[PDB]
């Protein structure tokens, strides 16, 4: 099985340089039957194909003319990884970059194994860590056998964070809202879930909210309450 | 002729579960049959559906169906499932750059479902730091058209609330939405009454859910 | 009634086959203005592209026919833009001359290793190139008959005189 890790920072100060990381699993950048690419998506512009890096004898670059200029895809041979660098950033850098590998066959030509993305925001603002509240279960969260609780994850930036319930054993049932934005400039989301109410007092329901741009890693647990 | 530029239409359809579905897109120069098909579900990255034009990637159900060569192209699904909800592109290979088309919004029509309404006061652990945030949930409805009004005391707010509406979910279709209304913890507790008043065509009358500050 | 048809071979008509064809007494033949043969059939030992053309028969003048010959690509070399002497940091083009019939679908670029690179369009573009890029490159084409190679044109990649 071939995986694909991203990390580094999300939040990028204008005029600096972007830097990302693409961990390969499964396979080997140096595979002279693939290409190692960077791809970014934005509501502004869609998918856009940033470069790829590879090697068959010797390493070789394909760029986007649009970042020709400021893009650098360098390969790491002892991680099994490859980079992106992307010079004076600016505010319409601000968008989702994926990984990918490209199956460069004579008639085969695709990405089939893609990164799970890293939005970066390019911003003069400070990043934000968010306070995480429960949404306790009560009477009046609670119609027939059907009982509903969640957690409030209130102001943070830039966007985004994730949310999962029981360390993602528990998906069935949940709702994770879009992020709202407040006159302050954060953001904030709530994440929902629906249970059986006969099962309140045995189960236990811990939201674990997550915000990499600020290192932060949450756990609450939703306690009911009778109200 | 310089880079090769992939349109799709249309760029967004409406269909019901079962129906015949196709994506048109068309390359401004010819690329044979390098050209490749992704779904994106939301939330998540690009999925590859099919490549070489007409061959189904690992996985893949067989309503997904690929066709044509040099310079227009058809994906086609059979018979369509709640779970098609996303975006699909179009990307051709044959040249770098490699483009990609503006892509295809797939909704997906069903029939009428009333929400379910939900209100959750402040929780204690906030009304410490100095402000009480009310959030109010419409849990699984279709249509999208849904109106929310917050009651305090009886008197109808303004200003002071914000709405979310998730994406069409992956199994019934239905949309979810959160709507919170923020105080000072000085203005909640000079008020008792906290209602969510929802109007919504699956419903009969609006329904008001509320509670009481001290209980 | 003069008309002239292909007998002999089904049809398919590639540059190794012997081609041939008859005319339906004198006859004569006529391509470019001049007479190919006296005989009822004009025949081919070793069918050539350029002997592709309208022909024609009268015994009473018969209505030109075109013969079309399909081949593999020949005649394949590696063009280089701005040229094989390229500075360090800077664009090399290496495009794959070709000559075919029907046209090349698509293409395979090698280097000196015979490792393929990912490239499948005419026209290949080596940007930024780097000194370590210097080495013989080859390409070749494939159409509906056969294919085609192109001897080894190296590219050479000169450091900036800073
Ligand atoms: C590369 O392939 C060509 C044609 O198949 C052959 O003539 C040549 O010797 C090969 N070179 C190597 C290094 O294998």
């Amino acid at each position: 099985q071939v995986q694909l890790q991203q990390s580094g920072p999300g939040l990028v100060k204008p005029s600096q340089t972007l830097s990302l990381t693409c961990a390969i699993s499964g396979d080997s950048v140096s595979s002279n039957s693939a290409a190692w690419n960077w791809i970014r998506q934005s509501p502004s512009r869609g998918l856009e194909w940033l470069g790829r890096t590879y090697y068959r004898s010797k390493w070789y670059n394909d760029y986007a003319v649009s970042v020709k200029s400021r893009i650098t895809i360098n390969p790491d041979t002892s991680k099994n990884q490859f980079s992106l660098q992307l010079n004076s950033v600016t505010p319409e850098d601000t968008a989702v970059y994926y990984c990918a590998r490209e199956v460069t066959g004579d008639l085969e030509d695709a990405f089939d194994i893609w990164g799970q993305g890293t939005m970066v925001t390019v911003s003069s603002a400070s990043t934000k860590g968010p306070s995480v509240f429960p949404l306790a279960p009560s009477s009046k969260s609670t119609s027939g056998g059907t009982a509903a609780l969640g957690c409030l994850v209130k102001d943070y930036f830039p966007e985004p964070v994730t949310v999962s319930w029981n360390s993602g054993a528990l998906t069935s049932g949940v709702h994770t809202f879009p992020a709202v934005l407040q006159s302050s400039g954060l953001y904030s989301l709530s994440s929902v879930v629906t249970v059986p109410s006969s099962s309140l007092g045995t189960q236990t329901y811990i939201c674990n909210v997550s915000h990499k741009p600020s290192n932060t890693k949450v756990d609450k647990k939703v306690e009911p309450k009778s109200c | 002729t310089g880079d090769i530029q992939m349109t799709q239409s249309p760029s967004s359809l409406s269909a019901s579960v079962g129906d015949r579905v196709t994506i048109t897109c068309r390359a401004s120069q010819t690329i044979w049959s390098y050209l490749n098909w992704y779904q994106q579900r939301p939330g998540k990255a690009p999925n590859l559906l099919i490549y070489a034009a007409s061959s189904l990637q690992s996985g893949v159900p067989s309503r997904f169906s690929g066709r044509g060569s040099g310079t227009d192209f058809t994906l086609t699904i059979s018979s369509l499932q709640a779970e098609d909800f996303a975006t699909y592109y179009c990307q051709q290979s044959y040249s770098i750059p490699q483009t990609f088309g503006q892509g295809t919004k797939l909704e997906i029509k069903r029939t009428v479902a009333a929400p379910s309404v939900f209100i959750f006061p402040p929780s204690d652990e906030q009304l410490k730091s100095g402000t009480a945030s009310v959030v109010c949930l419409l849990n699984n409805f279709y249509p999208r058209e849904a109106k929310v009004q917050w009651k305090v005391d009886n008197a109808l707010q303004s200003g002071n609330s914000q709405e979310s509406v998730t994406e069409q979910d992956s199994k019934d279709s239905t949309y979810s939405l959160s709507s919170t209304l923020t105080l000072s913890k000085a203005d909640y507790e000079k008020h008792k009454v906290y209602a969510c008043e929802v109007t919504h065509q699956g419903l009969s009358s609006p329904v008001t859910k509320s509670f009481n500050r001290g209980e | 009634d003069v008309r002239v048809r292909k007998i002999k071979p089904l049809s398919e008509i590639h540059s190794g086959n012997s081609v041939s064809l008859q005319c339906d007494v004198q006859f004569f033949w006529e391509k470019n203005g001049r007479l190919l043969g006296k005989e009822s059939q004009l025949n081919f030992d070793s069918i050539s592209p350029e002997d592709a053309g309208s022909y024609s028969c009268w015994v009473t003048a018969s209505k030109a026919w075109t013969l079309e010959v399909l081949y593999a690509p020949r005649r394949l070399r590696v063009s280089m833009s701005p040229g094989d002497q390229v500075m360090e940091g800077k664009s090399a083009t290496l495009t794959c001359e070709s000559d075919a019939n029907p046209p090349v679908s698509h293409y395979t670029w090698f280097d000196w290793n015979n490792q393929s690179l990912p490239y499948h369009s005419q026209k290949l573009r080596l940007e930024p190139v780097k000194v370590q890029h210097s080495g013989a490159y080859w390409c070749q084409g494939t159409n509906s008959v056969g294919k085609g190679r192109s001897p080894l044109s190296t590219l050479t990649v000169y450091y900036s005189p800073e």
